[PDB]
């Protein structure tokens, strides 16, 4: 896998 | 439950079931009746999980026993089949699958011919000459491959499920109790006691 | 790398502009300062999808809050977050610093990491990078800064967190949040990078 | 009993809607809603008749959304049964859509609703017509109107009570000779003095500042004027 | 005709005459009276001693709801305690989602639209009661007057019940006589006096007075009772002006 | 509550009759009569549009004889907007019967299945009965050529011929007179349209005023064709049997 | 491959047409940009079906939307509708999209990610061969790009993907939604994988198959 | 509290009439005059834009109704319960057709649709019967062009041409006159025109007539280019000017 | 214990001039063991030919709710449907159980009776649809019937060649899978005449 | 007349003529006296029976160790109305270690007969209640009407010919309250003021049914010869 | 399977 500061 | 056999003759329906009922390292029973009388020229033979087989044989029989009061009517073997298979068909994607192979002999008196159907517990049905459930196919489907003729007689065909159940009884690793068996025809069912 | 701070004006927002994907940068110009209210606005850290989601509804609660009560207090909006990260805190990774500012209470912080508890804070830091500014943060923080001294504190803070976190990094975004109105501000790798 | 539900009578008429449109006139108030170049003003009467009343409480205006804004003629526990769900219905759809509802979309939204009660038996209709304005970033500025029959449409200009039909004479006859669709008008302040000033002309009646209830749509917001926002709007009329 | 049978159904006129019945309950009840003050506001009631047998101080009429709001009605008192019940949901899923405690205006609505919800439909009845409530919130002090049809309004005074009238020509001198405002001490000893006035509209059966307030300086902004020195020093005040 | 508005549809008279499906007779007692007929080697259905206008678009129209699926099709008498909900039901039935059983479905069973539906709106629900009266008209490997009608009781009874709709008391004296069970398909089109031409309120029967539909094994070899005329057939079999 | 880039008066996105099933090519000219308003055009990559499926759901209710409000569609409309349908699902629709557009409040570029997260930018690429196409981007695009240069360094960073990556190839689809204008849909914009002339015909000779049984089938009623 | 109506509010009288369903058609016969021809190479739907009030905007207002891109609608009787029919008539031309067929349903299935909903009305608890008639004029492939009629009982006719409401009666007689076989677009566009005259009484104008089209497809309207199977909608709704144009050679 | 490839199976469909072709392998086994040798894989409803391979209870319950879905258009519609739409139809009905799929190979093959252009489609278990002019592959044997489309076919093969190019294709692909052969179907379909011919192949 | 079909009507006056119709059943049923001191709490019932064949309908239902009731009219209303206590009193007890004040426990009958009166169906309890117990703040008698309204008293009696039996606690009022740490005396009270309500009938030792609670008391009933020392 | 550029 997902998208992740 | 492990041997169940179907052999479609020229004029009837043979249908042979072993008789042993093994639980852990003990034969329970060794004279157990693996078929259920869907109507007066219907027979469906069974094998697989405990408990499932007789549950699932006894609840079709019910529905065909119903559609015989409710329409005074004896459903065809192709029709109680196709409902047969539509309700493993449901079942195979349920909470808790039938885990129930069946052969479903009977005589359509329509069409004056027998008829052999072949289902398994996920919903797959086909029409046969011969047919097995379990382990017994891989030594009865070559036999019969070789032995048998279209045009045989009912005397033929139990000498040719003569010749399955010796090649069981003589390579087969588990004692399965000889088999019940019974003829399908246009008189209706009956069963050969001697065997 | 996101932290709000506090400040004798109001309350600045701050956060790097990074999305990952593994090693992979998806996104170098994300805007993880958002707004959820006229002056209220949040600092977004975990997933980019849940935070998103959660920033959404909690916008769409304070608009209707706002249509029947008035302008919600920040200690309101940290509440509605709290709510939905504390209730469905076994589907989410969402950490959210939530910063407002009232005429009444001025600026406030309000932090809200993973199990959904809220923490009233000063200033508050979060994201990965976050750990490697925690000595330097609390070296260098003071109570009613002027809002050249808190946009120095951030981005000094920010630069360190981007520099030793490969997870941050790209520009700076600000968001001012005073009686004046909002501001935004944005620096380049080439001014923070050589601080 | 097909007076006392809404199913058909004989001569094809629901009589509940018919009494839910006389239901309107109860509070006996008169609004009118005019739209300028860049903002939408609509104006209603105010009467406060008990001393003991909070008169900062008495509003027939309500800000469904920052954009819309939504004056009521009917009794008030109706008017706010309408303005809630409204509210409700403007926050759900910018959640859904991801852009502020506009005005005549909340009116069908609102209309179709009154519809459903005019056909299902277990509601009444609400005895109130909602006039909605907004400066809207598609249509511009933007008056539509919705009555318990389900029943809404567009507007140059409108009014709503019970010397309803004083004001839209009044307002035609202007639009006849003007030759336009609104008033020409730059700044809001001046549309609401021509609101006021034709509201005069039509009921033949002077107003003190709480007496009247403004409310304005200007593009990115809908707000309600004060009592000091209005008297300096009367000083403005008086001087000319 | 038969249009005041049903709740929910229009009148030719476009009155809903099962509301105006259930006014007529409200009408028959006790007299019950609000005062807003400076910095918050004052609730009374009549309590009609039907015998010797009550116990004094001891059948409760006045209500709180949340700890800053009073809730006090005339009418049916059952249907008043479940108005009160629904009150106290509301206010507590305010504060759940939103952590302050709920508004005064905000809270006038919740009742408002439950009220108005008993005139949408012919399978419930409308409430037999009007409520007067109020309380502190961060905008300082409100009092509202809530009536059977789901109509409220902000109010200086507000009173309902048997005495209304009465009640209501008392509340009007106090209006004019105190521009400026009337403090929270004062508006106690001006509530006895105005049940005391209003009581001569019921003087078969002698009563008990019975006083609470919110004040953001005598109670802190919370909801108390006046009990003990305070309320005998309210009833001696009444006593002494009607004599 | 509401108690005060209920008609109370599913509830019996004095004499023991059902108000609703009574009244619902009425109803369809004023609509178009529908006639079937059974021959020994086919089926007539014959129905009479209601008060047709010229301008109606006559060639792409159905309003009395559909089709439920290859084998069987009905008459309808009554409100087509009910038939059309019975209709649905009706087609949907017949193909989870072939699905369960690989069988296209016995005549009765579609009937009696149809005819329970009906039965339930008279018994519970609150709701009025379907202003319907239906001629099913069918074929099966059991039972051969059957005609069978339903009516808002929910009762069903087989016939040789039979009408529903307007004048059946007329239009069944004039078949039970000329009917016979030696009888063929193209003798029972011509008793069908006389029958119709006698019993009709209308000046004179037309083309433009009738639907028509035969269900003969007219087809090659042991098999059942459905018919559902054209205008234009139905204007020549009527110039045919001598009416126009 | 699909990438999205913005320019002067509008937006461009470009997609590649390989549709693999493990490592075999299933489709050579498979068509990964939709339509899901007239000026409203989605690429997709990720689960096939998903992507379809989300896109014609979505263009279904946008389409009813536009029919209440008596309006253009907006591209926000399409993106809130998309995303809140995606996370809703977790992740297990895996459809990752490029929305872009022309409505009444402009041009439009935005990425949609299977777990419902949304990404704004002037330049976007999504697929196995967005990191070969986000090269390009990164390496040739600027400021204030005119529409034929938008769909040079679009087709050039499809390209990229083609050429480079496994999972991309055969040809090039784009298409152009420019404000004020109808949106071009150019299929097989470009086709520079044609299949080059066999060495051979394998037409067999008639009779080469050895058949058991003929029947005519019967289609007709 | 909750929908205690869970019976028939339409029911059957003694003398067989269903009451509602004729009090639905006499509110219909009050609704302003609409009517609907059809030519070879299209269909006409046409009726009178009843202004409430000259300040009132009759542009917002739509009384013709696009349904799918081939489909179009116009009706008699309340304005309300026909715009409600319209959002579930284009909601069910997709949720029951379009996401299973992936294309838009012929005239008479949608029709169909329309139909069930409008008959519910007339036997679910709780409801009272829709008070309009509609006049949905269509194209499909492979039926061509179709018109069809769809009264409050759920009962629909397919009509070479027709008119309802207030002055159905004269104006099916007018139409009976002029129609023939052989009738273009734009002589059954003029025809409209002639017989919607007779029964408007106040101005005569494309401000106060609402007419559109089913006729050939529209390329310019689609919106986009580059898949030639997708030529565009066959409905199009007549601008004011392009009424008055045909208004001066009457 | 993989559905689509207990019992085994192949269909291959192709486009020539005005004609598609569609054949099928007659295998039906339980993994080693051979079981029926006439499980035929292709069904019409009218001029609309469906092949499916995958797990046969599936092939055989689409083919019975495909039957059943045409046969309600067919009477609502009042004609057949058309190849473009029951490959819509097939679509949307595999996309329904998303998340929980008939494990199937279908393919769709006929002739558009309006505008007489030769169609084939194919589908993945949850319904993407797989345009193709050439041809279309399904099955066990998927990889070797790629293979042999792909060096076999030319464009605009008249019914006669195609027939051979069809059938060669299957037979050589058949012959290097274990779980497909045994028998083999191919149907021939013009505009208004379909030939249906069962191939001899090795029966090992 | 016309407004007395269902609870859900209001008469033009504003009446409930349902909930009068149900508050009628507990004039009709059998007289019923609850008064108490400081330190105790007495129910008194006079039962009532169908004949000399059959028994006497008990009046008085134990809800608690500290807590119980009499009931007047509908018996079966009663039922519902104790078990519901028994419930509330039980919820009290397991979740908080809570006896459940008496004072709540009127709070919560009041709110449940309430609903019964304000909803379409339904229909309002044809019972009226005399609630004793013994709590935190010592000695309470309540006493419930379906209407909804319950009121705490020193004393009270509801049922036919009440009014004799009230009069007599109204005067007698100065004397029981101050009967402390003194059952029979307190008793002796209740079944002298019932007398009041007897016309033509006398208390017999099956006709008799006294309950007490109160400081070292649990909630217990009298019945048969255990009551025989008051006649 | 299923059919995933
Ligand atoms: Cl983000
Ligand atoms: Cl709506
Ligand atoms: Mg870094
Ligand atoms: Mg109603
Ligand atoms: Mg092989
Ligand atoms: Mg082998």
């Amino acid at each position: 896998x997902f998208l992740f500061x | 439950m492990d041997i169940i056999l179907g052999i479609r003759v020229q004029d009837s329906v043979i249908l042979a079931s072993s008789k042993a009922v093994t639980r852990g390292i003990s034969v329970l029973k060794d004279s157990d009746d693996k078929t259920r009388q869907l109507s007066p020229h219907t027979l469906m033979s069974f094998a697989g999980e405990a408990g499932d087989t007789v549950q699932f044989a006894e609840y079709i029989q019910a529905n065909i026993q119903l559609y015989s009061i409710r329409e005074d009517y004896e459903l065809s073997p192709q029709a109680v089949s196709s409902f047969v298979r539509q309700e493993l068909a449901k079942s195979i994607r349920s909470r808790r699958p039938y885990q129930v192979n069946v052969l479903i002999g009977g005589y359509d008196k329509k069409k004056n011919k027998p008829e052999l159907y072949q289902i398994d517990y996920l919903g797959t049905k086909v029409e046969l000459p011969y047919g097995a459930h379990g382990y017994s196919g891989f030594y009865t489907f070559s036999l019969l491959d070789h032995h048998y003729r279209p045009d045989m007689t009912t005397e033929e065909g139990l000498d040719l499920l003569k010749l399955c159940v010796q090649e069981l009884e003589k390579r087969m690793p588990m004692d399965f109790k000889g088999v019940i068996v019974k003829i399908v025809d246009k008189d209706g069912i009956r069963q050969v006691d001697d065997f | 790398s996101i932290m709000a701070v506090t400040f004798k004006d109001g309350v600045i927002l701050g956060a790097d502009s990074r999305t990952t994907t593994g090693a992979y940068i998806a996104n170098r110009v994300t805007d993880k300062l958002t707004r959820v209210h006229d002056k209220i606005w949040c600092c977004r850290s975990g997933s980019a999808a849940d935070t998103q989601a959660i920033a959404d509804i909690v916008q769409y609660h304070l608009e209707l809050y706002t249509s029947q009560y008035g302008t919600p207090s920040t200690e309101t909006a940290a509440s509605v977050f709290k709510e939905l990260c504390y209730e469905n805190k076994d589907n989410l990774t969402a950490g959210i610093i939530v910063a407002g500012y009232d005429d009444k209470n001025k600026g406030e912080v309000y932090t809200i990491p993973l199990g959904g508890s809220v923490h009233k804070l000063p200033y508050a830091i979060a994201g990965s990078g976050s750990t490697f500014i925690y000595g330097y943060c609390d070296k260098n923080f003071r109570e009613n800064m002027s809002k050249e001294e808190t946009v120095d504190f951030i981005k000094h803070s920010l630069s360190q967190a981007i520099k030793w976190d490969g997870s941050s990094g790209g520009v700076i975004r600000m968001v001012v949040l005073t009686a004046a109105g909002v501001e935004r501000l944005i620096f380049y790798p080439d001014e923070y990078e050589q601080l | 009993y097909d007076r006392h539900i809404t199913i058909f009578s004989p001569e094809g008429r629901l009589y509940q809607v018919e009494y839910a449109f006389k239901a309107t006139n109860q509070t006996n108030i008169n609004s009118l809603a005019v739209r300028g170049k860049d903002c939408t003003v609509v104006i209603s009467q105010k009467k406060v008749p008990d001393k003991l009343l909070d008169p900062t409480t008495v509003s027939y205006i309500f800000c469904i959304s920052r954009t819309i804004g939504m004056v009521v003629n009917g009794p008030i526990p109706d008017a706010r049964n309408a303005a809630l769900r409204a509210k409700a219905e403007a926050a759900e759809f910018r959640y859904k859509y991801g852009y502020d509802m506009p005005c005549d979309v909340l009116a069908k939204r609102m209309a179709n609703l009154s519809q459903i009660y005019t056909q299902r038996a277990y509601m009444r209709p609400l005895g109130v017509i909602l006039t909605f304005v907004s400066v809207d970033e598609e249509l511009g500025p933007s008056i539509y109107k919705t009555d318990p029959a389900g029943y809404y449409v567009g507007y140059k200009a409108t009014a709503t009570g019970p010397k309803q039909q004083e004001i839209t004479t009044n307002l035609e006859n202007h639009f006849k000779k003007s030759k336009i669709d609104h008033i020409n008008e730059e700044s809001w302040e001046k549309v609401v003095e021509f609101a006021i000033t034709h509201m005069i002309d039509a009921l033949g009646t002077e107003f003190s500042k709480n007496d009247l209830e403004v409310g304005v749509a200007t593009k990115d917001k809908f707000f309600t004027l004060s009592a000091e926002n209005i008297e300096e709007r009367l000083v403005a009329i008086a001087e000319q | 005709t038969g249009y005041d049978l049903s709740n929910s159904v229009f009148s030719p006129d476009g009155r809903n005459f099962q509301v105006e019945y259930a006014v007529k309950a409200v009408e028959n009840g006790t007299t019950s009276i609000g005062i807003k003050c400076n910095d918050g506001v004052v609730f009374a009631v009549e309590k009609l001693i039907t015998s010797k047998l009550l116990v004094p101080q001891k059948n409760v009429k006045i209500q709180v709801v949340d700890r800053h709001i009073g809730c006090v009605y005339s009418g049916l008192i059952p249907d008043g305690r479940h108005l009160v019940n629904r009150g106290r949901e509301e206010a507590a899923s305010f504060k759940k989602l939103y952590k302050t405690p709920i508004p005064i205006p905000a809270f006038a609505d919740r009742l408002g639209q439950y009220v108005q919800a008993h005139t949408l439909y012919n399978s419930v009845r409308p409430f037999g009661v009007s409520t007067i409530f109020g309380g502190v919130d961060k905008n300082g002090a409100h009092l509202y007057m809530l009536e059977p049809s789901g109509s409220y309004w902000g109010y200086k005074g507000a009173a309902t019940g048997k005495g209304r009238q009465s009640a209501k020509a008392e509340l009007e001198k106090l209006v004019d006589h105190h521009p400026e405002g009337l403090s929270a001490r004062e508006a106690v000893k001006q509530a006895a006096k105005i049940i005391y006035l209003a009581h001569e509209d019921n003087k078969e059966k002698d009563f008990e007075l019975e006083i609470s307030w919110c004040s953001l300086s005598e109670t802190n902004g919370l909801h108390k009772f006046v009990k003990g020195d305070l309320l005998q020093e309210a009833i001696d005040f009444a006593q002494k002006e009607i004599n | 509550g509401s108690r005060r508005y209920d008609s109370r549809t599913t509830i019996f008279s004095p004499e023991g009759r059902l108000y609703q499906v009574e009244y619902a007779l009425e109803s369809i007692s004023h609509a178009g009569t529908a006639i079937g007929i059974m021959a020994s080697d086919g089926i007539v259905l014959a129905a009479e549009r209601k008060v047709t206008s010229t301008l109606l678009e006559q060639d792409t129209s159905t309003e009395k004889l559909y089709k439920l699926n290859d084998k069987i099709a009905v008459a309808v008498a009554g409100l087509t907007a009910d038939a059309e909900i019975l209709i649905n039901t009706a087609r949907i039935h017949a193909q989870n019967y072939l699905k369960t059983y690989n069988e296209d479905i016995p005549v009765e069973i579609l009937v009696r299945r149809l005819s329970d539906i009906k039965q339930g709106y008279t018994q519970h629900g609150g709701l009025r009965p379907f202003g319907v009266s239906f001629i099913y008209a069918g074929y099966d490997d059991r039972y051969g050529y059957q005609l069978y009608t339903s009516n808002p009781s929910g009762n069903y009874t087989g016939w040789k011929a039979i009408s529903v709709g307007a004048n059946t008391s007329a239009a069944q004296t004039l078949l039970q007179m000329d009917y016979k069970d030696d009888m063929k398909v193209d003798d029972a089109i011509e008793l069908a349209l006389k029958t119709l031409s006698k019993t009709t309120d209308s000046s004179a029967l037309t083309y433009d005023r009738l639907e028509f539909a035969t269900i003969r094994k007219g087809a090659n070899d042991g098999e059942v064709y459905q018919k559902i005329f054209k205008p234009q057939e139905i204007k020549d079999i009527l110039v045919k049997t001598g009416i126009t | 491959t699909i990438v999205g880039v913005k320019f002067n008066n509008g937006v461009v996105i470009a997609a590649d047409t390989r549709s693999t099933q493990g490592p075999i090519v299933a489709d050579k000219n498979c068509a990964k940009l939709h339509r899901i308003s007239p000026k409203i055009w989605c690429a997709g990559a990720g689960t096939a079906a998903d992507t379809e499926a989300v896109t014609q759901l979505i263009g279904s209710n946008i389409e009813l939307h536009s029919l209440y409000t008596s309006r253009e569609p907006r591209v926000v409309s399409a993106l809130q509708m998309l995303k809140q349908h995606l996370f809703k699902y977790q992740g297990h629709i895996g459809a990752y999209l490029i929305v872009a557009g022309v409505d009444p409040t402009g041009s439009h570029l935005f990425s949609i990610h299977a777990h419902g997260s949304t990404d704004v930018g002037y330049y976007l690429s999504l697929g196995s061969g967005s990191l070969a196409a986000m090269a390009v981007l990164e390496s040739h695009w600027k400021q204030d790009l005119t529409k034929e240069e938008a769909i040079k360094l679009a087709s050039d960073a499809i390209q990229a993907g083609i050429w480079n990556d496994l999972g991309s190839g055969s040809n090039v689809d784009v298409c152009v939604m420019e404000i004020g204008k109808d949106a071009e849909y150019l299929r097989n914009y470009l086709t520079p994988n044609v299949r080059e002339e066999k060495q051979k015909s394998y037409k067999f000779p008639r009779g080469t198959t050895a058949v058991l049984k003929e029947s005519i089938v019967n289609i007709c009623d | 509290m909750t929908d205690r109506y869970s019976f028939s509010l339409t029911t059957f009288s003694p003398s067989g009439k269903l009451g509602q369903i004729d009090y639905a058609l006499t509110a219909v016969k009050q609704g302003v005059t609409s009517l609907g021809i059809k030519a070879t190479n299209g269909v006409v739907i046409a009726t009178e834009k009843k202004s409430s009030s000259p300040l009132a905007m009759s542009e917002t207002l739509s009384k013709v109704s696009l349904l799918t891109p081939d489909i179009g609608a116009v009706y008699s009787g309340m304005g309300p319960d026909y715009r409600v029919l319209v959002d579930k008539s284009r909601k069910v031309a997709h949720t029951s057709y379009k996401r299973i067929y992936g294309e838009y349903p012929p005239t008479k299935l949608l029709v169909s649709e329309v139909a069930k909903i409008m008959q519910e009305a007339t036997q679910s608890g709780g409801v009272r019967p829709f008070g309009v008639s509609l006049l949905i004029a269509g194209h499909d492939e492979f039926n061509g062009f179709s018109l069809y009629q769809v009264d409050p009982s759920g009962s629909y006719f397919p009509w070479k041409a027709t008119a309802i409401g207030k002055g159905s009666v004269a104006a099916k007689t007018f139409l009976e006159k002029r129609w023939n076989d052989e009738l273009e677009l734009e002589d059954a566009i003029h025809i409209a025109l002639l017989t919607l005259k007779e029964s408007v009484e106040g101005e005569f104008n494309g401000d106060t007539i609402e007419l559109a089209i089913i006729g050939d497809e529209n390329p310019d309207l689609l919106g986009y280019t580059g898949i030639p199977t997708d030529k565009g909608p066959r409905f199009r709704k007549l601008t004011s000017q392009e009424i008055n144009d045909r208004l001066e050679a009457l | 214990s993989d559905p689509s490839s207990i019992n085994g199976g192949i269909v291959v469909a192709m486009t020539g001039k005005d004609c598609v072709a569609i054949a099928c392998d007659l295998r039906l086994g339980s993994q080693s063991l051979g079981v029926s040798n006439k499980f035929e894989k292709i069904f019409h409803y009218g001029h609309v030919f469906l092949g499916i391979t995958g797990l046969a209870t599936d092939v055989t319950t689409l083919n019975e709710m495909f039957r059943y879905k045409t046969n309600l258009y067919k009477l609502k519609e009042e004609r057949a449907i058309e190849p473009e739409t029951f490959t819509q139809l097939v679509s949307s009905s595999l996309y329904e159980r998303r998340f929980g799929p008939y494990f199937v190979g279908p393919v769709v093959a006929g002739i558009n009776s309006k505008s007489g252009k030769p169609f084939i489609a194919g589908f993945d278990l949850i319904g993407c649809i797989d345009e193709a002019k050439d041809f279309i592959v399904s099955g066990t044997a998927s990889d070797q019937l790629f293979g042999m489309c792909e060096s076999l076919y030319e464009p605009n093969l008249e019914p006669e060649d195609l027939f051979e190019t069809i059938s060669q294709a299957l037979l050589n692909a058949a012959d290097r899978d274990a779980l497909s052969g045994w028998g083999a179907v191919v149907y021939i379909i013009k505009k208004d005449e379909v030939v249906k011919r069962y191939l001899k192949m090795r029966q090992d | 007349n016309n407004y007395d079909g269902d609870t859900v009507t209001f008469s033009p006056t504003g009446r409930l003529f349902q909930v009068e119709y149900a508050l009628e059943a507990i004039k009709q049923g059998s007289v019923t006296v609850g008064l108490r001191s400081n330190t105790h709490a007495v129910l008194v019932a006079l039962k009532r029976n169908a004949d000399e064949l059959s028994s006497y309908q008990k009046k008085i239902i134990k809800c608690d160790e500290h807590m119980g009731l009499s009931l007047a009219g509908l018996a079966p209303d009663a039922r519902v109305l104790s078990n519901y206590l028994r419930q509330q009193c039980n919820y009290s007890s397991l979740v908080f270690n809570r006896k459940l004040a008496v004072e709540r426990a009127g709070h919560l009958l009041c709110d449940k007969a309430q609903k019964n009166t304000q909803s379409y169906g339904g229909r309002p309890y044809g019972v009226g209640l005399l609630i004793i117990g013994y709590d935190k703040s010592g000695a309470h008698l309540l006493e419930f009407q379906p209407s909804g309204n319950v009121t705490e008293l020193y004393g009270t009696a509801i049922g036919a010919r009440s009014q004799g039996a009230k009069t007599y606690l109204e005067r007698t009022l100065d004397t029981f309250i101050k009967i402390d740490g003194n059952p029979d005396e307190l008793i002796k009270a209740g079944v002298e003021a019932i007398s009041q309500s007897l016309r033509d009938e006398s208390l017999t030792v099956d006709n008799l049914s006294i309950a007490i609670v109160g400081k070292d008391t649990p909630f217990t009933i009298y019945d048969g010869e255990a009551v025989a020392k008051y006649i």
